[PDB]
């Protein structure tokens, strides 16, 4: 906790606004999370990803993933709940050290699946309008992901610089990045089932101001 | 503007955290 | 010659890959003159925000952040752009019967376009996804000494069904062809320098007739 | 669907060509 956050995540986020942490929970835990996610999927509960400003009943061409929201307390999602407790633990031991954000909230966990067949997510910013979301956290579940065959790279375009950051959706990888217009990003077309769990953390002041 | 047409829906519930 | 290029290079590349790049299309001098005419169009405040087929917000920079102006080619002061359009049209009409089943019998005006650096671009999209008649997209680029590493603005095409993509630098005097429909989703990645290009879309007779009935 | 929300407007005019 304190170790990894204060000594790795905090510096990387303040300097670059993007932090990758590999082997976050380990193969055993990662694999159990994978099983719980795929179970949720096989129920058929997943629905089409929604946009903040939705205009058409179908919007696959904007984001083509199917998702489901998990609180972490659902009977049967105990290992996802553990993932969430780990994330929350880190984030709370970050307060006061992540730029100037005072994190005091989060969304539910978004379990998302791009079902191959070229689906993806066009370039966008998570928090456009100051809705409080300050840190985006994504946990990836994809073993032996070969982007050269399956695609589904997450390409982030750090605002101000032509350079970009390509992130493979690798198994047991934990990604942090600023949710606002600093980090516009896209999921490039995927040609294999692409699983990930996302949590958005809210900034106290910005969230209160937004409401 | 059109930025929210592309932005991921955050849902409606926020879970208190940290303090 | 336009003809030998169309039959020997354009048609095979389009039919086998749906994408065709022709570098040094008109040459240095003519290309420069086109640059002058577009920059003049720009300096005279003629450009306005790019529009989408079904717009919902009046400001849509985050979908496409380019400034636009439609040119017929006959406007006094646009003679060299008119010559470009004549070249392109001459080329396309000598392709009919050799682009699969497409019979091109129409085109849009020329869309002169500027991305004014500052990270502007165009998210991944499909030019023609409801069957509006547009079969071929044609783009002439005017950006001399374009260093994508510092200026960005690469056009990434994502050929459908394959993990591959094609990165097109907007190099000066480059002419690009590609199928307009859902086979070629593509995006203009953020540009940090002024990015100019002229686009013509060509219509298929049958598909455009159908489209007229549908609309 | 939302595809036309992203597609570039074609203009109001089609110019005849070829035949
Ligand atoms: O899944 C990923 O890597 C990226 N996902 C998103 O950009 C999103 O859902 O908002
Ligand atoms: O300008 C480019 O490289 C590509 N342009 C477009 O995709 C467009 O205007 O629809
Ligand atoms: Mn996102
Ligand atoms: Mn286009």
């Amino acid at each position: 906790a304190l170790k990894l956050a204060l000594e790795y995540i905090v510096p990387a986020m303040n300097k670059h606004g993007i932090c990758v942490v590999d082997d976050f929970l380990g193969k055993e835990t990662g694999q159990q999370i994978g099983d719980e996610v795929r179970a949720l999927h096989d129920t058929g509960k997943f629905t089409d990803g929604q946009l903040v400003s939705q205009k058409s009943d179908s919007s696959k061409d904007i984001r083509g993933d199917k998702i489901t929201w998990i609180e972490g307390k659902e009977p049967g999602c105990e290992t996802i709940g553990l993932l969430m407790s780990s994330m929350d633990d880190l984030i709370c031991h970050c307060n006061g050290k992540l730029g100037s954000y005072k994190i005091n909230g989060r969304t539910k966990a978004m379990v998302a699946c791009y079902p191959g067949n070229g689906t993806g997510y066009v370039r966008h910013v998570d928090n456009c309008n100051g809705d409080g979301r300050c840190v985006t956290c994504i946990y990836y579940l994809n073993k032996d992901w070969d982007a050269k065959v399956s695609g589904g790279i997450l390409r982030i375009f750090p605002e101000g610089k032509a350079q970009f950051a390509d992130i493979e959706p690798k198994f047991d990888r934990l990604l942090f990045f600023w949710s606002d217009r600093r980090n516009p990003h896209e999921v490039q077309p995927a040609y294999a089932t692409r699983y990930a769990i996302t949590v958005w953390y809210f900034d106290a002041d910005e969230t209160a101001a937004a409401k | 503007d059109a930025c929210t047409l592309l932005a991921p829906a955050a849902g409606d519930t926020i879970i208190s955290l940290c303090f």
